[PDB]
């Protein structure tokens, strides 16, 4: 029936909360937070009051989410009263940003009716002097995700500007800073601290257990009738809420104790009704949930216990060899001629009391080495994988490191997972199990 | 949905997963997504079989390894976009805009802001899957750049008629596990079994070990001519099988290792 | 043409001339009278300047309500006659009335924490002598704002000084021998003089302080009508950078602002609400616009204590007058949504503002919310923050191995194996909840709660790309963190 | 390190194809596939390294498995030619074993010397 094919698409598009906005779920949890992000935005577009604020939580605690929100809200009632500006700290600079704002300050007051065009002296001071400086204003609205690589410790001058014209402009200047960081204020400068309003709106946080319980009810229920089946999903989605011991508010219940965030079990029930072909069996798959132990499996198959279970025998056995070097070593660290001369006399001790296993020779077990390298068993010495930002990256890339230039067999290596953890992985019934341990 | 699933061997998880996630509507796809696994575990096998087997939603592939700077990854994202909508909406009026012109990731911002407003005359939300197929892989890579793809999507308009989607390909979990409080979906392609690896491998290249041509002149030349086609697949086949259960112990659940010490040891 | 080795396809370069001032009238006699002269002085650029105020109108506007609230917060705006500073306006206009009527040259240096009112009534100077130069007691003066963080290179100072003594668009090295030029050997018939406020000279001077002295020199010469004021923080600005011989030969005066007490915070605030304090409004009741003098006469007081208390807590931490105008707009908003939310009007006998509304918006600023987050996180994020308190009291080593803390967090869970809570979680934190999944070396969400409190701050991690010997700090403190721990009622008891 | 390698190499193709020819591109592997859309025939690139004792072999390791990703545009053949000035004993003791599988399919060791048979 076309009926499930419209039952699973908006069941799927609520969530991603591609809802139009008026039907958009706004869980109870952070209503006391849009109320308050609700109040800042109008009156400062209605009422063209200049305050500016900074939203702080973790990341996919919806900063963006109630901006967009409240802003697509204030789009259907008052369209002409504002222009919005985005920044983000990411793939702007200090000198980018200047850009950024010229370039979406001319093309957001085409729509409601040059400045981006010159040097950037020029295209500073005329977004300056647009802004510093019945008929009423234009107010502008700035939204900033990442606010504190903005506040760096070297100059902080593009915070500096826009907080001068939350103080002193004549136009009304709505700034939003999106950031993490919880010690935020003791980024900004004396005087970038001085001139912004003091106002950091930390963001909720899921308290109970009943509050990822009522914003799954509120994610899985159907709204309106556009399906023969939305009534009979309706009434199964709340007998599985409504008792406690059933298999989807068990899977709700480990999310709250290990991750607390409802964006990550919203990844798991999403291939779980787009992957069910009709309603018989949409309406068994939240019943049982066995795609939610399928999903869980998949995502943690690769991480260090499901590439330790996917080698071989004679991976394995360089493997323990290099954790037996690693754990004698009072640095933990080992060379391939250390971990063979462990390997070597290993498999004679096991043709010994021994039908017989092959030993590997120095050119074989070579290529067993290098992809116990690139699987991330053995990491170089004293490593710094990859760096913080880009410039930390481009001056590694000049310098010529003595691990590259030394030869293969001694190179200095160290230990991802060492011999005591590795004892408890590798089953009692493998042959090398004798030997993960001193 | 109303999309396709290929069948893929021993990837029908990963394949479900994969048709979950892509589709043709913009508003039930996410706008990043992340095949994870190891080399040689069949995830541009299987990206690129589902693409083949749905043909009405449309892909950019790009390597991030043969581009080996972030500068030259952001031309080759502007260069390929528009290439992409040229042979895909020859009626539509368009201006090129250079894509060696951008210098910043936000100059790419704007230019596919440039590029997306002259397909504004088009019927419905149409989205374009942007594949950068090996991110990890790219040579000057660092911890600040995967994070400035993750949000394009909040810089670039939100009702475009064309809505950009990238679909991430990675190694090394280590690289992975930096961005795992981002929250976007990702597909664990882990390693194949010993027997995984030897089902893939003798449907992979008994065609191949028939059309050599060592096997074919000497069948002829050596005047024993009683063979028929199932023992021309049963001699190539067992071989595999005999060239696996030999060298599994020194190259593990490669492919690319397997597919060396064949051809190395078939003439 | 040829093949480049590399592009610039975005190089935008400003009409900026190259010929400096000293070579366009060929002689010093030659140089016509500068004040009669129609593109310097700024004669001509009121046009382009006034271009922008047609950008930002639109002409609906539906008849927007404002409270009594809201009258309150648009008068303790930093926008919107000074009490505190009395002896440091009359220094500042001392030195400059007698420098103008002379026709000489000076400059004055003033410092201070920042907030104090310096920006503010340097500005307020040089309107009293704008209002006594048009008067004719003081010839004519031209004054021009440089502020160093208005700027996007240090040496565009250069270049917007010589553009409004002049007209002119010069490079900036063209602009310092223009002004040199100018300063020096123009005579003072020509001349005008030239009021600049060079404001908060730290931020031009961090790489090369080759720009303040370029400024306090030129007020050395005889021929130049130059008053430098120079505006910075702190007060060895001047002998740090150019060193103790050249600002002896300067010879500029020192001011310095302490910041206000919190008596002069008083008379700021309740300065800035003589016309509304103690004052009828006119408010119907049916859609809460306020008018001043279906309506009640209502009135309005703010509480005196509640100023007290908010000058007494600001001026012992800073002094700066913007924390205190901003502490008492927060609580005059704080106090609007009660009123909002009680009568329900929204956006289209007698009110005030509490000592409790003035301590609940002090108190959101002075507090930390690194409490109110880690009580509030999971058990894996609260276990890993146990664990690792757990190697500080071990070792006290304030950096611990990420594996001693893998290591620990597994030890916690082996041991209070008889606990009730941790029996029924241990089974979905190893295994994650079901079987097919196979006990694991890391906690389920590890990594994702290790990143988690890297982003939130709590936590600095160094970078090693071997996962297991990375060293782990806090970044909060040790008692704050054992403050939250202690909290939880299942990781107290184990 | 691999980037110069590759932006010299791709500097030297498209100088030296303009200099047969008689825009701008920007210098990557991006230039190999668009080879055929730009000048119309096929290409024949040869690499020359000429201190191959004195280069470190983790930059020219992931050289060659750069330039690998170069054989799926059906009308460019690479060709390595290698200065060894000691020995080959020593290149295959410092390259992963992985790249000499792929430098095995065809290879020619040519020995060259003022002293070989005197
Ligand atoms: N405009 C939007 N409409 C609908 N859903 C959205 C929107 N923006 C984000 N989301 C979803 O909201 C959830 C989390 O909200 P976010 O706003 O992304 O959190 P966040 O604070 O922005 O995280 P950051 O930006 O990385 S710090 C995710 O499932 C997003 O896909
Ligand atoms: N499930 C499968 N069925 C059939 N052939 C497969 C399968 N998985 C892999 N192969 C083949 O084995 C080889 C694996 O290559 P890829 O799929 O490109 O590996 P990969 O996952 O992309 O790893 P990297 O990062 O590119 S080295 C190809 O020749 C595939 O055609
Ligand atoms: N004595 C005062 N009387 C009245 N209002 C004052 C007084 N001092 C400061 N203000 C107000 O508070 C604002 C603070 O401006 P200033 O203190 O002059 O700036 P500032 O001293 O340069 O601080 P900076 O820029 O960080 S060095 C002024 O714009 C006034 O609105
Ligand atoms: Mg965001
Ligand atoms: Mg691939
Ligand atoms: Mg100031």
């Amino acid at each position: 029936d076309p009926g499930f094919g419209s039952l699973q698409r908006r069941l799927l598009q609520q969530l991603y909360g591609t809802l139009p906005t008026d039907e958009k779920i706004i869980f109870t949890y952070l209503q006391d937070c849009q109320q308050e992000i609700d109040r800042i935005i109008k009156q400062s577009i209605i009422q063209k009051e200049s305050h500016s604020v900074i939203l702080v939580g973790p990341r996919q605690s919806y900063k963006t989410y109630l901006l967009d929100y409240e802003l697509s809200l204030l789009q259907q009632s008052y369209k002409e009263q504002f222009i919005t500006i985005r920044l983000n700290g990411f793939i702007h600079s200090e000198q980018t940003a200047i850009n950024g704002i010229a370039t979406q300050l001319e093309q957001q007051l085409q729509k409601i009716h040059t400045i981006s065009s010159g040097s950037l002296t020029e295209v500073f001071e005329k977004i300056l002097l647009l802004l510093d400086s019945s008929i009423t204003k234009i107010t502008v609205v700035f939204i900033f995700d990442e606010i504190d690589t903005f506040a760096g410790p070297v100059r902080q001058t593009l915070l500096y500007n826009l907080f001068d014209m939350v103080e002193h402009s004549r136009v009304p200047v709505c700034i939003f800073g999106c950031t993490t960081k919880l010690n935020i204020l003791e980024y900004l400068e004396k005087r970038v601290k001085s001139r912004f309003s003091q106002r950091v709106i930390y963001m909720p946080q899921i308290q109970n257990l009943d509050d990822m319980v009522d914003a799954v009810r509120n994610l899985l229920t159907v709204r309106s009738e556009i399906s023969p089946w939305v009534s009979q999903w309706n009434e199964t989605l709340e007998k599985e809420l409504s008792d406690p011991r059933s298999n989807l508010n068990r899977h709700i219940r480990m999310n709250f104790e290990t991750f607390r965030s409802l964006p990550t079990l919203k990844n798991s029930i999403i291939p779980l009704v787009a992957t069910s072909k009709n309603f018989g069996s949409l309406c068994t798959a939240i019943k049982s949930c066995s795609f939610l132990d399928i999903y869980n499996k998949n995502q943690l198959s690769n991480n260090l216990t499901g590439r330790l279970q996917s080698l071989s025998d004679l991976e394995l056995a360089i493997l323990i060899s290099a954790a037996r070097v690693a754990l004698r070593a009072k640095d933990g660290s080992f060379n391939f001629n250390l971990a063979y001369a462990e390997y070597e006399k290993m498999i004679k001790a096991i043709n010994s009391r021994i039908n017989t296993i092959k030993l590997w020779l120095k050119k074989d077990v070579k290529n067993v080495w290098e992809n116990l390298v690139q699987l991330d068993f053995f990491t170089e010495k004293s490593a710094v994988g990859l760096r913080d930002n880009a410039t930390a990256a481009f001056y590694a890339s000049n310098y010529q490191f003595q691990g590259t230039m030394i030869p293969f067999d001694l190179r200095s290596y160290q230990m991802q997972i060492i011999l005591q953890e590795l004892r408890r992985i590798i089953p009692k019934s493998n042959m090398y199990y004798s030997w993960t341990q001193l | 949905m109303n999309v396709t699933t290929p069948e893929v061997a021993f990837r029908e998880y990963q394949t479900n997963c994969l048709a979950s996630y892509i589709s043709a509507d913009p508003d039930i796809t996410p706008s990043n997504l992340i095949l994870q696994g190891y080399s040689g575990t069949g995830k541009t096998y299987t990206l690129k079989k589902y693409f083949n087997a749905n043909p009405n939603l449309h892909a950019v592939w790009l390597e991030p390894v043969e581009l080996v700077s972030w500068k030259p990854l952001l031309q080759a994202i502007a260069r390929t976009v528009q290439y992409k909508l040229k042979t895909l909406y020859p009626n539509i009026p368009t201006t090129d805009y250079d894509p060696l012109q951008v210098e910043e990731p936000f100059l790419l911002v704007k230019t596919l802001h440039n590029i997306f407003v002259q397909y504004e005359s088009l019927q419905e939300k149409t989205c374009l899957f942007l594949i950068l197929d090996g991110f990890d892989s790219l040579q000057d890579l660092d911890a600040a750049l995967f994070n400035k793809y993750i949000k394009l999507n909040e810089l670039l308009p939100k009702d475009s008629k064309i809505n950009i989607k990238f679909i991430y390909t990675m190694l090394e979990t280590s690289f992975l596990q930096r961005y795992s409080t981002h929250c976007i979906p990702t597909v664990m392609f882990p390693r194949y079994n010993v027997d995984e690896v030897s089902t893939i491998l003798v449907m992979s290249r008994c065609g191949e070990l028939m059309e050599d041509s060592c096997l074919r002149k000497r069948i002829i030349e050596e005047q024993i001519t009683d063979c028929t086609d199932d023992q021309f697949q049963n001699v190539a086949a067992n071989f595999i099988h005999l060239i696996v259960q030999a060298f599994h112990s020194y190259t593990g659940n490669d492919i690319f290792a397997l597919n060396d010490l064949i051809d190395f040891k078939w003439p | 043409p040829v093949i480049r080795k590399f592009t610039k396809k975005n190089v935008a370069r400003a009409k900026k001339k190259y010929t400096p001032f000293s070579k366009r009238f060929k002689s010093i006699a030659a140089i016509p009278d500068l004040t009669s002269l129609p593109e310097f002085y700024g004669n001509s650029s009121e046009l382009m300047a006034s271009r922008f105020e047609n950008k930002l109108k639109t002409t609906q506007k539906h008849q927007i309500v404002e409270t009594i609230f809201s009258k309150v917060k648009k008068q303790l705006n930093s926008s919107y006659y000074l009490p505190a500073r009395e002896n440091e306006f009359a220094s500042i206009y001392l030195s400059a009335y007698s420098a103008i009527e002379s026709d000489s040259a000076t400059t004055i240096y003033v410092a201070g924490t920042p907030g104090v009112g310096k920006t503010l009534t340097v500005r307020e100077v040089v309107k009293e002598l704008l209002s006594s130069s048009a008067q004719r007691e003081i010839p004519d003066f031209l004054y021009v704002e440089i502020n160093g963080l208005k700027m996007v290179k240090p040496t565009d100072c250069y270049e917007t000084l010589w553009n409004k003594v002049s007209g002119e668009r010069l490079t900036w090295a063209a602009s310092m021998e223009s002004l040199e030029f100018y300063f020096k050997r123009v005579p003072k018939n020509k001349k005008k003089t030239i009021v600049v406020l060079l404001d908060e000279l730290d931020a031009m001077v961090t790489k090369s302080q080759d720009i303040m002295y370029n400024f306090f020199n030129w007020t050395t010469y005889e021929n130049a009508k130059l008053i430098v004021i120079a505006v910075a923080n702190t007060m060895d600005l001047p002998e740090r950078q150019l060193g103790n011989k050249i600002t002896s030969r300067i010879g500029f005066t020192r001011i310095m602002f302490t910041g206000y007490t919190h008596e002069e915070l008083k008379n700021i605030i309740d300065l800035r609400l003589k016309g509304l304090n103690d004052s009828f409004f006119y408010v119907d009741t049916k859609t809460g616009n306020a008018i001043l003098i279906d309506v009640r006469k209502v009135r309005l007081r703010m509480s005196a204590d509640a100023i007290e208390i908010a000058s007494r807590k600001v001026a012992s931490v800073s002094g700066d007058a913007r924390r205190a105008l901003k502490v008492c707009k927060r609580a005059a908003e704080i106090a609007e949504k009660h009123y909002m939310a009680k009568h329900g009007y929204g956006y289209d006998g007698v009110q005030t503002v509490h000592i409790t509304h003035v301590m609940k918006a002090l108190n959101e600023t002075l507090n930390s919310h690194v409490i109110t987050f880690m009580t509030r996180l999971s058990f894996t994020a609260k276990l890993f923050i146990y664990a690792l308190l757990n190697l500080m009291k071990k070792n006290g080593s304030q950096e611990q191995e990420l594996g001693d803390i893998v290591d620990e967090i597994k030890l916690l869970i082996e041991v209070n194996g008889s606990n009730k809570f941790v029996m029924e979680i241990a089974k979905t934190l190893f295994q994650q909840g079901s079987d097919n999944i196979s006990e694991q070396l890391r906690i389920i969400s590890w990594d994702f709660v290790l990143n988690q409190l890297l982003d939130a701050g709590i936590l600095f991690k160094q970078t090693m790309k071997n996962d297991r010997i990375c060293c782990v700090k806090l970044n909060i403190s040790v008692e704050e963190a054992k403050r939250a721990m202690n909290e939880d009622e299942t990781l107290r008891n184990l | 390190n691999v980037r110069m390698m590759l932006r010299r190499s791709m500097y030297k193709l498209y100088s030296a194809a303009d200099a047969e020819e008689h825009n701008d591109v920007s210098y990557d592997l991006s230039l190999v596939e668009n080879f055929k859309r730009l000048f119309g025939k096929d290409l024949a690139m040869v690499f020359n390294f000429k201190d191959v004792d004195s280069i470190n072999f983790n930059t020219l390791d992931n050289f060659i498995i750069l330039l690998k990703s170069a054989f799926k545009y059906d009308h460019v053949k690479i060709s390595l030619i290698f200065n060894i000035n000691t020995n080959l004993s020593n290149i295959e003791k410092n390259l992963r074993q992985s790249t000499i599988r792929l430098l095995k399919r065809n290879y020619h060791k040519l020995d060259v010397s003022s002293n070989k048979g005197f």
